């Protein structure tokens, strides 16, 4: 693997926390929204994201939400989304860089296949991990990054903007079959 | 966005607000930019005091052509001692700050702005010793010819600030050239790249942008670049030359043009990823076209009536 | 299915998407009692709303809580809306889109208080305002043409071409079938009778849209009527008299054609359509003079058909063929084209929903109903 | 002493060569009254001119014979044209020679039908028909220059260089402050005011004038307009009733230099004079640029120039001077260049004396004035 | 069989080589929607091209990327060779080697940038860019003339004696049919017709192409049209409105004969052509005298080859025949002697190949191609 730090990208409901792996908070905490316009065409050039979209309503544009009930369902404006994260805020360069993602434990197939092609193939990543969000939560817990400071076993409640999901996690181990979720959350 | 930024907008957005802040709190943050560029920002010692430092692969080349002396011209009195594995560092102290938000906003500019500070010293070298040649010149017309000469080799600068671009510039008495020896080495950027680079050539052979610098492309160097060490005839780079004009470096504009200049790749990379989502918008308005032709396939039946939730309804 | 809710100024029509007509159709009035409620009991209510204010009139002050195209008084509008919804069409409206209407170049507070309410009051769970002449458009079976729509409080000219509105050759004129109601009360108390009372007001309604029609040549009508019984014809009140009037039945439609009868400056409704036309880039004019779609009540006529072609024939070079298309059903051709509207698949992607509405607020719909 | 008469598609500028101000200044209107005349005696007249239908207006259907700086009613013309010599000025056109106006790329019938009325009712001794963008240059004190004339009817560009027009650059728009006017008639409506009698066209006539101004940004001004109270501005109607406006302050001048707000194709005044410049001859473009002549009522808005200014800067090649001349005088430059061309010692060569009109006619007016 | 186009700045020719005439004949032309489509399921696209941007104009904004015989605009270039390709020949571009054609004295770029889009674009397999007037002595079955080419965009005049060009003694005048269109909507303002949109432009084309002609003697014309409404014509415009056309019929395409009319310093097209001949070596001029060839629509004008036979006699020397061939199909002549071109055994060695441009680049063009 590469020697620069992970880019890490929880891409909640409501937020979006973006930064790298190692410093003391996320570099930005800003709404999972778009601003989109509604002779060349560059109407998909002229968007804006979370605070920044905020500030576009009253210029007409229409602010939308591509992750509701903790899923991706507008992959255009995720990958719009996503660039606008890479090249304005994180000014990164993929190809540099192994990318930290996140979505809930639900979430379809055609999810991680839809992030995982436009990583790849529109950003060319040097390589991405797609995490089991709340299973990160378990270890943010810690006293300490210290090996005895770890507690391996725990229920997390983890309840964000769209979704709220109870995961079991044992010696490290995510007991898959006890998932509980309620489509009910901050929003 | 059409065109990037030219400074680091977390360290601008940082800043402004820990110039304003009440209360300020510590921070412990490595920050990536392009061109494999890193900043650390840090309260190594009081929540008072941030340290700014910057790590570069090509400062070494940097600091051979006049850019130590650049920095603490812009910085002044904040310039530090280096933090380990970085090249350069700033230390600012938020009590001791401007009298007026304006002041403490363009400081928080002139510290975002720093990588397009540090890559700015060989530019301002040539410009300062093309005004040296243009007023020789202007004493002696029939001298120029053999100082412009010396000065493509004498005063060359070459900085090979990423390991797939090396951008090459010298003064001559009329003009600073630059040619990026620029390549992309993921294929499907190295293929929309071409389209890119073959766009840029041709759209300055146009009427609407002859006041534009002059660009040239190819892909043998340069003549005066081909011994230069690192340029490759054969290695898969093309070679994009700008020739600055005077008028392009005029006092006004400077600063301006060095900036535009420098993120010159980076637009080009960023908008052969951009152009993959307009590529994308493109293709999938002619699924639903062609969603249309399936769509006749389907013998016409009407559907029960149902609510917004898809629950059948009982009435008409 | 989506509700189609045609909220006009004199009748709401109303009913689902993809039926052949509105199932509701009921005065857009509300009535209010001006007399002493003397016995205790007997099935008294504080207002009265559509037709039973209509049947209940003679204790009733009626009012219509829109005039010219506005919501004069939203606190009635809701109880009209609350009156189509639960007992009229019988629906919980928080299970079904709703597709609302209005006339063009209506203040902008209409649009927003009307998706407010919908979305606040009623809970629906999507929306959208049409133009009224766009959906009388699609009830014809065009995607160009000229509507010239006339309800009871609001006349406009909307011009498309090949599904392109002209919104600089749009015209509107706040003369129809309620200016025509109040002319004929002031020219029914020339031959004898008066109508003063706002029950009143609706028995003068009721001879207009029976007695009255547009004669082909005023001028000859006017003559042929000072000096023959032949015109002439009666109607029997609530009270058993009888009226009889001549020259007051076509006199009260030709206010259209000259609105100066009621003390207007402004174009009749043959000169308001050419003006539209002719605002209308030239190429696109010859398709327009083929396609003059009627719409609403006060379109309704005898005759009118055959003066706006006659009208428009001596405005229009003679080069051209012009018509007139009218159908049967253009009493409805606004809600029609809305049922239309309201059953296509693309329409289903164009509705404010209620999500949307709760993140924006209601300056939604002036940023995706045009 | 010759008379000079420009004769604007909205207002009428008359007075004497040699004066520094019009004598004259009023609209260019003719009013008939639309409601009965009931009383008897009481100083009434069958029709009213300039500020006598200004006053009267309530009561008159007002209307110009000006469209687009062409005469449309030529019985009209004669009345304001009466008007002007007989009431307004107090003169004998038979005693004085008149200087007229028109713009470039009008009809040659205007011109014609113009020095016929001159001569044949008027019995003018001697006229001319100037364009009124090269009496603007006169006034100005300049030799050179590009004139951007504005007024009522129509905006035009005339690029003048040492004394010579360039008549192939020349550019004509048929859009000024008439279709500002009516285009904030437009827009008021959606603020819910409804404007629509020609006396009502007055008021939002006077409302575009004290009111609207040019935004220098207008997408940022929208912005500042859809989150302020700040932008908004009150008016009182004739009636005392206080209407309030806001972001179509700076929407009807804007119109200028987005002409499809309108629903018109043309490009924005700053284009139009862009390509009037480059038009021209390569060797005189510095000295236009420089020389951005701005005249007429529909240049009078605040901040016009500023926003010119901008625009041609950013049209314009960045190493010359783009300087917009915005007189405080501007709104009668045409009229003060004409008071000069009639008093300077070299032009009496220049009239058509009625001895020329005697033999050749009215077309004697097209080989004697450009 | 190879592909033919020419390229034209008004029309687009296009074909195979060996049959008589092009396949396809079209507007070279991009149209956009200027106004917003209300109507739901239509068949709207983002932009419209040749005779669909034609037919549906009076919506349309409309482009030309070619202007003066240059491309202007690259993307609406291609957008017209796409259409070409699958629309109109409904062939795949890889398939056939095609002939383009372009004006002598064009930017370099232009025929570089040609071929690069034809070969990186369209992926062609071989192609040539020939000279329009070298395309015409083909048509004309000559290997010895001067060619008087006038299209859309530029008239050009190309000397050839024996099959060797003259390159020091061609011409060019940016003036052809597109300055013609732009004069007569200019002299139509001064009998009061007002035609300013891109649309109106193409109706004024095509007055120009119904009623106008060239005059033999200008001021017998002038003074005939003067005194009698007997050269007077009727044109009836989309709206079925009449205009009539009178000494603007013949002063518009006297514009070739008098640049000054557009305000242009430049020598007439028999000026230019005799200059053409007197740059040439003396012993040809004999047989160029005997051999003016003219070719492209702006050549189309009845009495032209008239008044370009008096010109050219009244210049040249008296002692030798003046002779002028302009044949009924002229208007297709360059594509007509490009079928030939690409047709003969003797020019299949001559074609740029796909592996012959990339080992070149596209600078290739400028050795292969004259
Ligand atoms: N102090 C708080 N008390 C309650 N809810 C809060 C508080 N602070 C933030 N929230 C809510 O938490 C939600 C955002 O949580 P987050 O973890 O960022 O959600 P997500 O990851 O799904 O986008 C929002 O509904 C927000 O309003
Ligand atoms: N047969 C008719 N003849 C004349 N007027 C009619 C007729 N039928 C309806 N109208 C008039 O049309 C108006 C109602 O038309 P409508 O289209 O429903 O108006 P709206 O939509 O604005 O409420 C009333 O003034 C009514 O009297
Ligand atoms: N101060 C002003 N601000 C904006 N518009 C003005 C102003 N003064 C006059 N106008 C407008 O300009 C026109 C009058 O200007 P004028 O130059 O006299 O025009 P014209 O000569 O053609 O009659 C009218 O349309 C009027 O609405
Ligand atoms: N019959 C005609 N009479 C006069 N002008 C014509 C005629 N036919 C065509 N034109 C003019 O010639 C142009 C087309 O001629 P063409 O030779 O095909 O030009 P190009 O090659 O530049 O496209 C038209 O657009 C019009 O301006
Ligand atoms: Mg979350
Ligand atoms: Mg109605
Ligand atoms: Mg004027
Ligand atoms: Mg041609």
């Amino acid at each position: 693997a590469s020697f620069n730090v992970p880019i890490i990208m929880d891409n909640g409901t409501g937020y979006s926390k973006l930064g790298y792996a190692g410093n003391d908070a996320p570099s930005y905490v800003f709404p999972t929204v778009i601003a989109t316009r509604s002779k060349r065409a560059t109407e998909d050039l002229d968007f804006f994201i979370g605070n920044d979209a905020l500030k576009k309503a009253s210029a007409g544009y229409s602010l939308d939400y591509p992750i509701r009930h903790g899923q991706i369902e507008n992959w255009d404006h995720m990958e719009r989304f996503w660039q606008q994260s890479l090249f304005k805020y994180l000014r990164c360069e993929p190809e540099d860089h192994y990318f930290l993602l996140t979505e809930p434990p639900l979430n379809p197939p055609e999810n991680r296949e839809n992030t995982a092609e436009i990583m790849f193939e529109s950003f060319n990543c040097a390589g991405l991990y797609i995490a089991v969000q709340a299973v990160l939560a378990l270890a943010a817990s810690w006293t300490s990054s210290k090996v005895t400071d770890r507690s391996l076993t725990g229920t997390v409640v983890d309840s964000g903007d769209g979704v709220t999901h109870i995961i079991p996690v044992a010696e490290g181990y995510v007991i898959g079959s006890s998932i509980k979720t309620m489509p009910l959350a901050g929003r | 966005m059409l065109s990037l930024d030219y400074n680091n907008i977390f360290i601008y957005e940082l800043l402004t607000e820990r110039f304003s802040s009440e209360n300020p709190s510590s921070i412990d943050q490595v920050v990536t930019d392009f061109d494999g560029v890193t900043f650390h920002i840090s309260t190594p010692e009081e929540k008072t005091k941030i340290l700014i430092s910057l790590s570069m692969k090509c400062y070494p080349e940097l600091v051979n052509y006049g850019t130590l002396d650049l920095l603490k011209q812009i910085y002044g009195a904040y310039v530090h001692e280096p933090e380990m594995g970085y090249n350069f560092s700033i230390l600012i102290d938020l009590q001791q700050l401007p009298a007026t938000d304006e002041e403490k906003e363009q400081l928080a500019m002139s510290i975002s702005m720093l990588k397009r500070n540090v890559l700015a010293a060989p530019f301002h070298r040539a410009f300062t010793k093309q005004a040296e040649l243009a007023d020789l010149a202007r004493k002696d017309p029939e001298n120029a010819p053999m100082l412009d000469k010396q000065a493509t080799s004498q005063e060359l600068m070459a900085i090979h600030y990423r390991d797939e671009e090396t951008i090459v510039l010298w003064p001559e008495h009329d003009r600073v050239t630059v040619v990026f020896s620029t390549k992309f080495r993921e294929e499907t950027d190295r293929i929309f790249g071409k389209v890119f680079l073959q766009e840029f050539v041709d759209a300055r052979r146009r009427p609407a942008i002859q006041t534009a610098p002059q660009v040239l492309f190819s892909y043998d160097p340069p003549l005066e670049i081909r011994d230069i060490q690192g340029i490759q005839k054969g290695d898969d780079f093309g070679f994009v030359t700008f020739v600055l004009f005077e008028r392009h470096f005029t006092p006004q504009n400077r600063e301006d043009c060095i900036s535009h200049i420098q993120v010159f790749r980076n637009t080009l990379h960023f908008h052969i990823k951009a152009s993959k989502a307009y590529m994308h918008q493109r293709m999938r308005k002619r699924v639903a076209d062609f969603q249309k032709v399936l769509n006749r396939a389907k013998p016409d039946v009407e559907l029960e009536r149902k609510t917004a939730t898809g629950r059948s309804f009982v009435r008409a | 299915t989506a509700l189609v809710c045609d909220n006009g100024s004199g009748l709401v029509k109303a009913g689902f998407a993809g039926d052949d007509a509105p199932r509701a159709v009921f005065p857009s009035i509300v009535g209010r009692p001006r007399h002493q409620g003397v016995m205790v009991g007997m099935g008294q209510k504080d207002s009265y709303v559509g037709d039973e204010a209509q049947s209940k009139r003679g204790i009733l002050t009626l009012k219509y809580p829109i005039e010219h195209g506005i919501i004069t008084n939203w606190d009635d509008m809701e109880k009209i809306w609350h009156h189509t919804f639960y007992n009229e069409l019988r629906v919980a409206p928080e299970e079904h889109p709703t597709l609302l209407t209005e006339a063009p170049l209506n203040p902008k507070a209409n649009r927003e208080k009307m998706t407010q309410i919908m979305f606040e009051t009623f809970n629906v769970p999507a929306m959208y305002v049409a133009i009224q002449a766009v959906l009388s458009l699609y009830a014809s079976g065009r995607t160009t043409g000229i509507v010239l729509d006339s309800g009871d409080g609001v006349t406009h000219n909307v011009p498309i071409y090949e599904g392109y509105a002209l919104p600089h050759a749009i015209m509107r004129l706040d003369l129809a079938g309620r200016d025509l109601t109040d002319y004929l009360m002031k020219i029914l108390t020339e031959r004898g009778y008066s109508f003063v009372t706002t029950a009143e007001r609706e028995i003068v309604r009721d001879i207009k849209e029976k007695l009255c029609y547009v004669a082909l040549d005023f001028e000859n009508e006017m003559a042929t009527a000072a000096s023959s019984s032949s015109l002439e014809k009666s109607y029997e009140l609530p009270d058993g008299q009888v009226i009889t009037i001549g020259n007051e039945r076509f006199r009260c439609p030709e206010t259209l054609f000259q609105p100066s009868f009621i003390g207007m400056e402004s174009a009749g409704i043959h000169e308001t359509t050419y003006n539209s036309i002719m605002k209308c880039d030239i190429d696109i004019r010859k398709d327009l003079y083929a396609n003059n779609v009627m719409s609403g009540g006060t379109t309704m006529y005898p005759g009118i058909a055959d003066r706006m072609q006659k009208e428009i024939t001596a405005l229009a070079p003679s080069t051209m063929k012009i018509k007139i298309i009218a159908p049967p059903e253009r009493k409805y051709s606004v809600w029609i084209g809305g049922s239309i509207l309201a059953s296509l698949s693309t329409f289903q992607q164009m509705w404010i929903t209620k999500q949307e509405y709760d993140e924006a607020g209601p300056s939604i719909v002036h940023r995706k109903c045009f």
